[PDB]
DNA sequence: GCAGACACTACGAGTACATA
DNA sequence: TTTTTTTTATGTACTCGTAGTGTCTGC
């Protein structure tokens, strides 16, 4: 069945030796998956961010026999493995996996029944059936009232008996809020460029298709570190026409490049900061500015960052003209938004755009700022309101 | 090709509405023996065997052996149309991606034929669920469903316990506790409200409320249901259909014993 | 019969052959009725050059009166054209046969640009999918407000503003069709008030001769209230001739003895500084000094002060053009 | 019968009459003569041929088995949350019996539309019944798709077509339609065509319809030359402060007929891609705002252009 | 002056509820002859053409002849708080906007006045063919009403067939097809529940179920309906009301393309 | 000190409903004679007057003249825990800052008491001048409220008429307007159903919707309602609930178009 | 003949967002 | 290597929860 699946599908790991994410990780959640041991299977013998880690898989057990952390939430960037390592972690650890993601139904009533058919019943097998793993993939996109049902679950006092692994890919997600204070908290690192160059190599060998470690790692780059992107990507471009693969193939934006939801921080770094040494003119570094603040999102919060951090920083501007001239854009961004919400004209919605990079021709300089999260508004606001 | 002519569609019709919220698939195996079906839920808690052998129907042609996958709404939504003293032909060619049924359900020469597409369901194996009940009894199926719906009104689990004279159901709740206590009843004039115990070793065990629930509405299936349950083996209820052939619902007990 | 009706509506061009201005894009609208080849129109432009005349003069010409109603589905702003709108009875429209006789059906969607984009999202597969069976007409005066996906499913005509050479003779036409006494002043000024829109043509000389019973450059410009071209002159010629004070007099006297209003004074004040041969620095101070002023007579402020200012404007590159030299 | 017009007479049916993006376009003809596609999202501007393309590689995929092996899914469609939970689910679980190497093809057109919730929920599905259905999706917008669907697809991107490219299918349709033409009135249908194929075969269409001959006279009668290239020339001379210039510019745009907001629209859309330097196109950027606010609230004349286009030969001389 | 009464309410009721979703504004053409209402859907696909018999009704009187445009939402919200056994008075000037509805309330003690204000549609008359039909099936109005729900289960357009055999109806979905096939079932106690072939070229054509489940609604007012297709002219619905008048309803098919293949 | 009990508990769940959204609180006050409330609404347009005598009541015990303020969002809340057809009883210090309501639990098996904060409110008493009124008709309760409840659906607000004939509702709205009579009722068996008329000056005056909707949510307190009216004397609808007292309500009418020459 | 139960659509309500 | 919250004023669109209500089953 060579020709009837992807790659991704073909080359998908079987067995916890095969897989492509960080080491610290996999054992972290094999350990975390192993505390259950004593009260799943009944046996007591099982055969920085690390540091909270290492000291909550060895903090010990409740007086109930089980995990103080009953839930492992995986979070990260997409198409680095967190399915995978789920899924492979449950199989390995004799777990039978349960999966609840979605595209089901998703309502607080058929998620709470859903989660009382998968954990609080033994397998209809009898003895020798595997016990259930559930596996909450995109756990992001529920509402609160799911989560709500979720926690009630966690913390009834209807014991809960087996384990529970959600999967999300935004940790700062409103939903999730509370759910970072009861779980096992474990964020995926990209994955290193020279194990995907070594995988992609492993991929390209076996599909028979010549390709040099340089070119792979500018796909690598161009995909920024996505597994399945990768290999989507090679199975595309190899096909059988050609054999060997060349490097403008992946240079050329017309197959590979797809659109990055930048985070906050890497947002307002890339504004602050200058790039390290072409990419050296001031026209490309004014359209990439431009593309990252919009392809970012979420643009009252990115302005909030540049309003609370551009007075942090190393200033060369002694005479204060920049800064006026940043508080004049900054009213200029408000005079807009307040012009779109009155007179109902929202093509005026595509100038604030134009507010981020303003600041990275102001104060664009060589050091490593300190950016802060913005909390001086809402804090205002909340004290107004009290 | 093959074809199975139902004699009636209310054994069908009862059969569908039984496992309508239980099971999300049909997984009609078809040999010369008859049409089985051996379907489990996704979190393994319940389990359906059904078996129709060829004596039961009009008419049996079974040239190959067939895996039918289909919807289960998708088949609710054909016998909500149907009719309870009808025949019914469930027919499917070799290979085909659909499955016909052909019926004059409204007793107005009304000639409907409702086709379905197969689900392609990924072929999981259960050979044989073990069978070495120490507690088997018999009980009638309305009395059956009358308790469960009982128990129902009150609880969210039953506490179901066997024992040489009976089986006592028990319900905890706010509003209250729900009890009875089984008898010997086997003094009527009706064979099927008879209970006969052949027990031993006395089993105590939790269930959830709507998967018995869900068992229990076959009750005009047949007349009289078979409780198999033992220790680290799952319940079975059992209803011996008059000539078609037998059902079996498997249920897994709760992790917090009593 | 006669009705009660205004002239801008009981004079419509009902045919093709009524309307003045764009004689190349009627001529190969004209041409795909014949043909029996009309495609998705998309009829963009200034308000009053006809487009809706254009599509409902084409709707009539393609289809008789015993079977308008079943060919036609026409939409407007005045309608709700939601998304469930495209999903309901404009694809149950399009993607049904006709009732009475075999043909091809149309789909008017007046005034599109006030449709959201989800709709003309919608739009596109209807367009694309139903092309044999039924036609799109969207009319816009915002060509922007249209998404650029629906801009390439339909072939664009661009009625621009009419000409007031070939507007004359569609006033004539109604001025003989109402015996009104017109002198060639009167004509001059109608369709210099009017700027490229028969609407305000027909309005303006309605109303004039409604208020005085003919229609000369006095009678229109009292009607309309427009100062004259003379006044726009003098008022040129006294802010750039002598000082503050006796200018902003002559003004004040000239705009309360005629009754003149600041808007209409800045509008033939721009266009005559652009025929002043001015100095570059002036002419760009003299455009954002007239831009600040009338963007201030958008809200509640005194007209006294802001004909001073406008003055000011002046008074301050007098001197500069004086000594530029 | 009624005859269709050139932009769906002349759609192509194979995909080796598709111009245009031509490595793209010979691998997706290497798969349609293969199989085993993976899920494929392309993007790019309108009337490119990617709803062509992934039709043409789905009908040359499926064969006579497209009426029971394809779903097709618009805009003009409901497809929320509830459509691809039920009907995208029930079919890509369907069983559908196909030769080697051919899938099921679930073809989402003008992906764009659909929320981001749908999107969530497409995500799952795609990934578990990859054996046995494939995805293609077309689209504008990328960014519009959510990033878990842009990884589980090869994202395809179409550029916009050349004039040479445009050529060879206009020749083709004029060989079809025995239509006489000039060079220059070929050369005034792409240039009225801006990259677009609809676009140039309805002005090709309306032209030989109009008048029955190509040339630049009887194309620029019907069509119309592109704005944003006149506007470029218009902030080139306000670059330079050359106010008179900049103002012949707007006034005989104003003439055209064409309203303040698309006048604003096409100055801000040549600012942000112009070569100027980037303080002085944030100045632009900002007076044009400030402008259009004020075009926003109905004050919208000749003067307050005048006075946009005097501020922005201002922000020239003001260091 | 127009006055016409209505019987009994409940049939003004059931014409009503049937053309509530349906029709836009209600057209009433009066004349000597009865009350007339030819109106298009607001999707221009359906149309409906009643006709109510001046015999019909207790007392009809109409001088000069009327066409009286009103609103269906206004009337529906009349005609909602209004009895099944009371009689109804139509009331119309010659030069006035007010539409008067006199009935009883349900308590049967007090008068109810309402009235309601004519529009002006000017619209142009719609020509009926009333040509000879290649198919006409009489069949009971409950079973057409019950295949039509049991149709719209599967899919959204319906293939509807009918040939020597009978009126056969196809639903080809997305769980799959349901094809139900009735003919000849004369051979009951009742006179309503049977189905007759008059006409014999045979005809396949696909409509919407939105359209025909609408159409359904009417089954209160005619016991038999009829239905009359052709390869050209549209689905008609005939229903016959017992001694008013009658009820056709026209549906226009769907535009379908065969495959390349 | 203030204590008193109550006969039917469904008298204050009847009563304190028409109030709820009426008026924002209720003032009570305290003499031998009985319990009077005067309030008037936030709009100063609706005036509500309630007499509870003390021969009503199981018990009544009243030495001074005191007058209690209690709110509306508060009371409705307590009112929907209490029962039906059990005992209220009400409870009032004479230094103390609460009120105390004791009743059953609708359990039946504990008593329930709630506490009350008293608003001390600053009013005065407006007066109703007693006059006579040029029209005076009585009229069933549940029947005015279907009328009330049927001119909602029409217009914003409604118009009062009454001759010697009877008492014309009428209500012009954008649809058309509803007119509705009733007269000589007299010949029915029940004696709340006499529709009557008592007075001879006709009054035509247009009054609040809301208002009047308001009022109508008090009907089943009372059998039969009246109904008083004059040229410039305001709306009196008068309820003669049981045996412990009434409940009058005055709706002053609208501000009349300038229709003169 | 009348009470209990089933699914049906209409309607209330919360939330997001609106540009290139 | 760094995360909590409701304002902007309409219009539209989506999604979910709730409540009359027509109709079927049963003694
Ligand atoms: N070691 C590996 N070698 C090759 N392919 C792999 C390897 N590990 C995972 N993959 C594939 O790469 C993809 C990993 O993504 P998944 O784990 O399925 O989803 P995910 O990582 O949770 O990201 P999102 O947020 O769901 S898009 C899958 O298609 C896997 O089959
Ligand atoms: N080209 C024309 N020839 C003759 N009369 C015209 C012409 N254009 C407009 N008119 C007159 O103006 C009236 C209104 O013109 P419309 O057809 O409504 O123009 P329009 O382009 O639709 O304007 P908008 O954009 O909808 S406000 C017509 O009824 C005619 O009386
Ligand atoms: N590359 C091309 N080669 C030949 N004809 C083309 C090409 N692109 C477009 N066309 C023509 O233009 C018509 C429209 O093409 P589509 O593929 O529907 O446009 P599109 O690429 O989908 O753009 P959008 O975003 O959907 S508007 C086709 O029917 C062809 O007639
Ligand atoms: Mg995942
Ligand atoms: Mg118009
Ligand atoms: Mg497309």
């Amino acid at each position: 069945a060579s020709s009837h699946c992807l790659w991704v599908d073909e080359f998908a790991p079987r067995h916890y030796t095969e897989l492509l994410s960080d080491d610290f990780t996999n054992r972290c959640l094999l350990k975390w998956l192993k505390l259950w041991d004593l009260v799943v299977f009944g046996h007591e013998r099982p055969s920085s961010h690390e540091q909270v880690l290492e000291e909550m898989l060895e903090a010990g057990l409740d007086p109930s026999q089980r995990p103080k952390q009953k839930v492992a939430l995986l979070c990260g960037p997409p198409g680095l493995g967190k399915t995978t390592l789920a899924h492979v972690i449950a199989r390995h650890a004799g777990y039978s996996v349960v999966e609840m993601n979605a595209s089901d139904d998703r309502s607080p009533e058929v998620f709470r029944t859903r989660i009382e058919a998968a954990t609080q019943m033994e397998s209809v097998l009898g003895a020798g059936g595997k016990p259930n793993c559930l596996v909450i993939d995109e756990i992001d996109g529920a509402p609160v009232a799911a989560i709500n049902v979720l926690l009630s679950i966690l913390n009834r006092k209807g014991l809960l008996m087996r384990p529970i692994i959600c999967i999300c890919n935004d940790q700062f997600a409103p939903s999730l809020r509370q759910l970072k204070q009861q779980a096992f908290l474990l964020h995926f690192p990209p994955t290193l460029p020279s194990r995907l160059v070594q995988r992609l190599q492993e991929v390209s060998l076996r599909q028979g298709m010549r390709a040099d470690p340089g070119v792979l790692a500018a796909l690598c780059e161009k995909t920024d570190n996505d597994i399945r992107a990768c290999i989507n990507t090679l199975q595309f471009l190899y096909s059988r026409g050609q054999r060997e693969l060349s490097v403008r193939d992946v240079q050329a934006t017309r197959v590979g490049l797809k659109d990055q939801r930048r985070g906050l921080f890497s947002v307002w770094q890339e504004v602050f900061q200058l790039p390290r040494a072409s990419l050296t003119s001031a026209s490309q570094r004014f359209y990439r500015v431009l593309h990252a603040a919009a392809s970012a999102g979420e643009h009252e919060k990115v302005v909030q960052g540049l309003f609370d951090n551009f007075l942090r920083l190393r200033l060369r501007d002694s005479s204060l003209g920049a800064v006026c001239v940043a508080l004049d854009w900054l009213a200029f961004d408000d005079l807009l938004a307040g012009a779109a919400h009155h007179s109902q004209s929202f093509q005026l919605l595509r100038y604030p755009p134009f507010l981020p990079v303003a600041f990275h021709v102001l104060f664009a300089s060589s050091h490593t700022p300190r950016i802060t999260f913005p909390s001086s508004q809402q804090e205002a606001q909340n004290r107004m309101s009290q | 090709m093959f074809e199975a002519r139902l004699v009636q569609g209310s054994i069908l019709k009862k059969v569908l509405e039984a496992l309508k919220d239980l099971i999300n698939e049909a997984c009609w195996d078809i040999s010369s023996s008859g049409v089985n079906l051996q379907s489990m839920d996704s979190s393994h808690v319940s389990l359906v065997q059904l078996t129709l052998r060829s004596e039961g129907f009009d008419t049996y042609r079974c040239d190959r052996n067939l895996a039918m996958g289909v919807n289960l709404t998708s088949m609710s939504k054909i016998l909500k149309c149907a009719g309870n003293e009808d025949i019914i032909t469930l027919r499917a060619e070799d290979n085909a991606d659909t499955l016909a049924l052909v019926f004059e359900a409204p007793n107005q020469e009304k000639v409907s034929d409702y086709e379905m597409k197969l689900m392609d369901l990924d072929v999981e194996q259960l050979g044989i669920p073990e069978q070495e009940y120490s507690c088997v009894v018999k009980m009638p199926s309305g009395e059956f469903a009358r308790i469960c719906r009982d128990l129902s009104h009150i609880g969210d689990a039953v506490v179901i316990s066997c024992a040489k004279d009976g089986v006592k159901f028990s319900a905890s709740g706010e509003l209250g506790n729900g009890n009875i206590k089984l008898s010997q009843t086997s003094n009527v004039d009706k064979e099927e409200e008879a209970v006969t115990i052949e027990m031993n070793e006395p089993v105590q065990l939790t269930f959830a409320l709507r998967y018995l629930n869900f068992f229990t509405k076959a009750t005009p299936l047949s007349s009289t249901v078979t409780l198999s349950m033992s220790a680290d083996v799952p319940l079975v209820v059992e209803y011996k259909i008059a000539d078609m052939g037998h059902l079996k619902y498997y249920l897994a007990p709760k992790i917090e014993d009593e | 019969k006669i009705r009660n009706l205004p002239w801008v509506e009981k004079y419509r061009p009902q045919t093709l052959n009524d309307l003045i201005s764009h004689q190349d894009i009627l001529s190969t609208i004209q041409k795909f009725i014949n043909e029996d080849r009309l495609p998705h129109l998309l009829l963009y432009g200034p308000p009053g050059t006809g487009k809706t005349s254009t599509i409902l003069a084409c709707a009539k010409q393609l289809y008789k009166d015993k079977e308008f109603g079943s060919m036609v589905l026409e939409l407007n702003a005045s309608d709700d054209r939601g998304i469930d709108i495209i999903r309901g009875p404009i694809l149950s429209f399009a993607s049904t046969r006709t009732i009475f006789k075999k043909g091809f059906k149309l789909v008017i969607l007046d005034e599109a640009d006030a449709m959201t984009q989800d709709a003309q999202n919608a739009l596109r597969r209807v367009i694309e999918k139903f092309t044999e069976n039924t036609r799109f007409c969207l009319i816009c005066n915002y060509l922007s407000k249209i998404i650029p996906a629906l801009q390439s499913r339909c072939t664009r005509f661009r009625f621009g503003p009419l000409t007031p050479e070939l507007m004359v003779p569609r006033l004539e036409h109604v001025v003989e069709e109402e015996k009104v006494d017109i002198s060639e002043d009167g004509m001059k000024a109608l369709v210099t008030l009017s700027s490229g829109d028969m609407r305000r043509a027909l309005n303006i000389l309605q109303s004039t001769n409604m208020a005085f019973g003919k229609v000369t450059e006095e009678t229109v410009y009292t009607c309309t209230g427009h100062p004259l071209k003379s006044d726009i002159a003098n008022i040129l010629d006294w802010m750039l001739n002598q000082d503050f004070t006796t200018a902003y007099r002559n003004i004040t006297e000239l705009k309360t003895l005629k009754g003149l209003a600041l808007h209409d004074i800045l509008t033939e004040i721009h266009l005559f500084v652009h025929r002043v041969d001015f100095p570059s620095s002036v002419r760009i101070h003299l455009l954002t000094k007239m831009a600040d002023i009338e963007y201030r007579l958008s809200v509640g402020t005194n007209e006294k002060i802001q004909l001073s200012s406008l003055i000011a404007a002046f008074q301050v590159t007098r001197d500069l053009i004086v000594a530029e030299a | 019968h009624y005859e269709l017009p050139w932009v769906e007479k002349y759609r192509p049916v194979k995909l080796n009459e598709i111009v245009g993006n031509e490595d793209t376009v010979s691998r997706l003809e290497v798969f349609a003569r293969e199989g085993n596609v993976p899920n494929i999202i392309i993007a790019g501007p309108p009337g490119t041929g990617k709803t062509t393309s992934i039709l043409c590689l789905a009908r040359a995929l499926l064969g006579p088995a497209l009426k029971d092996a394809m779903l097709e899914l618009n805009a003009s469609n409901d497809r929320g949350i509830d459509v691809v939970r039920n009907k995208i689910k029930m079919f890509a679980q369907q069983k559908v019996t196909l030769p080697k190497g051919r899938h099921k093809i679930i073809i989402l057109d003008e992906a764009d539309s659909m929320t981001d919730g749908a999107q969530q929920a497409l995500r799952r599905t795609m990934e578990i019944y990859s054996k046995t259905t494939r995805f293609a999706l077309a689209c504008n917008a990328s960014d519009k798709i959510i990033e878990p669907i842009q990884s589980r697809c090869a994202v395809l991107r179409y550029t916009k077509l050349t004039d040479a490219q445009i050529l060879t299918r206009l020749m083709n349709v004029i060989e079809k339609e025995r239509v006489p033409y000039t060079d220059d009135g070929l050369e005034a249908i792409i240039f009225t065509a801006q990259g677009d194929m609809r676009q140039a075969l309805n002005n090709l269409q309306s032209t030989f319809s109009g008048f029955g001959f190509i040339n630049s006279e009887n194309v620029f009668k019907v069509c119309d030359e592109p704005h944003p290239l006149l506007v470029k020339e218009m902030i080139q001379h306000c670059v330079n402060a050359n106010i008179d210039e900049a103002y012949k510019i707007l006034a005989h745009l104003w003439h055209l007929g064409y309203s303040p907001e698309d006048i604003i629209g096409n100055i801000f859309r040549v600012c942000k891609t112009f070569q100027m330097a980037e303080y002085l196109k944030l100045e632009f950027i900002k007076e044009i705002g400030y402008t259009h606010m004020k075009i926003a609230e109905g004050v919208n004349s000749l003067l307050q252009m005048a006075g946009l286009l005097a501020r922005l030969c201002q922000k020239t001389m003001a260091p």
